[PDB]
């Protein structure tokens, strides 16, 4: 069955530059003078939707930015201007024979100035406190690049594990990133100590941001 | 507009059956060959196979031959697919999509709204809202991160709303992780000092599986 493979799996470019994204076939995908190679554009939370048909013409309402050429076995996948908002997993998909198949798919990141994140820390609520659950939350907020570490520290010393990270998907409209890092203890564990730090170490700082609280006030 | 609405959420125990529909509007149904499309979270596309409503026929991926079926009710337009033997490989999105082109080799020119399959035994959950308010005793400074824990549901999804969507710009959804086999997510939202806590907040959360809202007003404590 044809193989397609896309480079890169991943791309960060500036708002303004321009994107190419390959794919290659393991086989030709050409037949009566035509390429049967299309590109479709997945925004996360959403369907793909077609952005080039037959390697090079361009779908009705998909603007002139996007635009695609190759044939045979190579084809590419251009941006141009790449926007804000075209941040999306592009797939290449080959039609030449049954099965259809798919590439792996190019994750669109936007490349932008470096930004620190904003840091909420929040104790454990008197409701989850009934239930004998305790988790505290620390948001981390609006930051570039994606990259970050948060450490958790209970009266100094680190606590792993029962820590969940969640990021966003980079904002289509800021072009950040956010983060929830959530440490879960019980209740009993939880009443045991007294401070409680959340720290975000970023590359926008060789200084990590501290939050901090007090179970005690 | 072209449309192509999608059946629901589903979840299904190992080995049992799921189907789920397609409903197509703005065209004639019987004139298009629909496909349908796996898609495993949330990565790669695979093809499943396809069937032309009208007449018709039908064809498959070998890949899916004793696992798919694909049908059509022309009346309603409405295509269908079901799924059986399932196993957690089987949990994904699934999308059925209108050939268009003039030939068997055309592109997918529209793509239904998606139906996730979660293949699992854990039970459904309803979820558990906290507050994520200040604090101890002060606010700091220009603007206050406020937020709700929901906790402890399944299956996915859920959705938080701020002020019934008042609060919108500033609003962040963390995706869902799985902790002991459960999920939690949290949402924030961000507004003025000035505005908090006289202006009241509130996030309600929708667990449609459980049929449960919950709504939590972000008191200071
Ligand atoms: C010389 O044979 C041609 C020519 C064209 S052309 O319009 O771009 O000249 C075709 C244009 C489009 C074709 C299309 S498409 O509209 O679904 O992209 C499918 C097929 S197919 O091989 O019969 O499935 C074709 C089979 C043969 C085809 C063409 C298609
Ligand atoms: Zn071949
Ligand atoms: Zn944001």
């Amino acid at each position: 069955d044809i193989v397609l493979t896309q480079s890169p799996a991943s791309l960060a470019v500036s708002l303004g530059q321009r994107a190419t994204i390959s794919c290659r076939a393991s086989e030709s995908v050409d037949s009566y003078g035509n390429s049967f190679m299309h590109w479709y554009q997945q925004k996360p939370g959403q369907p793909p939707k077609l952005l080039i048909y037959r390697a090079s013409n361009l779908e009705s309402g998909i603007p002139a930015r996007f635009s695609g050429s190759g044939s045979r076995t190579d084809f590419t996948l251009t941006i141009n201007p790449v926007e804000a908002d075209d941040v999306a997993t592009y797939y290449c998909q080959q039609s030449n024979e049954d099965p259809r198949t798919f590439g792996g798919g190019t994750k669109l990141e936007i490349k932008r100035a470096d930004a620190a994140p904003t840091v909420s820390i929040f104790p454990p609520s008197s409701e989850q406190l009934t239930s004998g659950g305790a988790s505290v939350v620390c948001f981390l907020n609006n930051f570039y690049p994606k990259d970050i570490n948060v450490k958790w520290k209970i009266d100094g010393s680190e606590r792993q594990n029962g820590v969940l990270n969640s990021w966003t998907d980079q904002d289509s409209k800021d072009s950040t990133y956010s983060m929830s890092s959530t440490l879960t203890l019980t209740k009993d564990e939880y009443e045991r100590h007294n401070s409680y730090t959340c720290e975000a170490t970023h590359k926008t700082s060789t200084s990590p941001i501290v939050k901090s609280f007090n179970r005690n006030e | 507009e072209v449309q192509l609405q999608q059946s629901g959420p589903e979840l299904v125990k190992p080995g049992a059956s799921v189907k789920m529909s397609c409903k197509a509007s703005g065209y004639t149904f019987t004139d298009y060959y629909m496909h349908w499309v796996k898609q495993s979270h949330g990565k790669s596309l695979e093809w499943i196979g396809y069937i032309y409503p009208n007449n018709g026929g039908n064809g498959y991926n070998q890949k899916f031959k004793g696992k798919a079926t694909l049908t059509v009710d022309k009346s309603s337009s409405t295509a269908y697919m079901e799924l059986r033997s399932l196993t957690s490989d089987d949990s994904a999105v699934y999308y059925c999509a209108r050939r268009g082109g003039y030939g068997i080799r055309g592109y997918f020119d529209v793509w239904g709204t998606g139906t996730t399959v979660t293949v699992s035994s854990a039970k459904t959950t309803p979820p558990s809202v906290y507050p994520l308010a200040p604090g101890c005793g002060d606010t700091t400074g220009s603007s206050v991160t406020s937020g709700c824990l929901v906790k402890g549901y399944f299956p996915e999804p859920v959705t938080v709303t701020w002020n019934s969507g008042s609060l919108s710009s500033s609003v962040h959804t963390f995706p869902a992780l799985l902790q002991s086999g459960l999920y939690t997510m949290s949402s924030s939202v961000t507004v003025p000092s000035s505005t908090w806590p006289s202006q009241t907040v509130t996030c309600s959360v929708a667990h449609p599986a459980s049929s449960t809202t919950v709504d939590k007003k972000l008191e200071p404590s």
